[PDB]
């Protein structure tokens, strides 16, 4: 037979991930960003000034060379500030914040949208059904309408 | 909950993105990403000769794997 | 003085970068924090050598 013909590569050799070193330096004064939904980035290694993110234990801030950290992102809104001053907002469907001390930020999400493609009126009436699938006694519409208003008060909230 | 209700984290955030693409305003990128969000796909398992469907795990998000 | 160690010893470890910068400030918070028994101390000599 032939000696095994086929070499299929190492698919993750394709990615430059960082080298998170432990720091014989300086911190940057701008966090290198880098967002991602499920396949396709909106923001590739952007310098920024600071981020905003909402998680379950509660509501974080980051700035350049903050602790090396890893975790969750409750879905809502995340908040973003450029060096310029202004600011961006994002809705998003829950993901993972990773952090480095380098100051570097990957968040890996599902879903990435800006504030200006939403409208508070087709909210409405979502709110309301999600009241009536909570309310309604049925283990597979009751968390339904339990996550559907869990994702809907911080839009309501944030657009108020 | 619905942690121990049996649905993954998974099944969690997809039922939270199908529920975002619809109340964000119409125009192109709605109109790109709902594909993003539409259960099309399907499981077979194939028989002897025939085909069948291993329905084992349904695509719907509301139900629960057993 | 060991609770003002251990928020090295976290820090360090959190942030191996940040080591050299905050040491300076644990040794300000030590050597000021062992200053009021250096003056309990000094107390204790002028209470009793001094007196009859």
């Amino acid at each position: 037979q032939d000696p095994r013909k086929f070499f299929p590569d190492n698919g993750f050799r394709f990615f430059d991930g960082p080298e998170d070193s432990f720091g014989d330096g300086n911190i940057p004064a701008q966090i290198i960003l880098t967002l991602t939904r499920q396949d396709e980035f909106i923001l590739k290694q952007e310098p920024v000034a600071a981020i905003t993110i909402r998680t379950n234990e509660g509501e974080m801030g980051v700035l350049a060379g903050h602790e090396y950290t890893v975790q969750q992102l409750a879905p809502g809104i995340l908040e973003v500030e450029y060096e310029g001053g202004k600011k961006d907002q994002y809705v998003i469907s829950g993901g993972f914040a990773h952090v480095n001390d380098t100051g570097v930020v990957d968040i890996n999400t599902v879903e990435a949208v800006p504030l200006e493609e939403i409208d508070h009126e087709k909210l409405a009436k979502a709110l309301e059904e999600a009241r009536a699938k909570s309310q309604s006694p049925d283990e597979a519409v009751r968390i339904q309408g339990e996550i559907a208003l869990e994702i809907f008060e911080p839009l309501e909230a944030a657009l108020h | 909950s619905w942690r121990d209700a049996g649905i993954s984290y998974l099944r969690y955030l997809s039922i939270v993105t199908r529920c975002i693409h619809e109340v964000q305003k119409e125009g192109p990128l709605l109109t790109k990403n709902v594909r993003f969000s539409t259960i099309g796909w399907k499981s077979l398992y194939l028989d002897h000769g025939a085909t069948k469907e291993y329905t084992a795990i349904p695509a719907e998000l509301e139900k629960i794997p057993e | 003085v060991a609770m003002c160690f251990s928020s090295y010893m976290l820090a360090a470890a959190r942030q191996p970068n940040m080591s050299a910068k905050l040491l300076p400030y644990c040794i300000l918070g030590f050597a000021l924090s062992e200053a009021l028994a250096l003056f309990t101390l000094l107390i204790a000599l002028l209470e009793l050598f001094v007196f009859s």
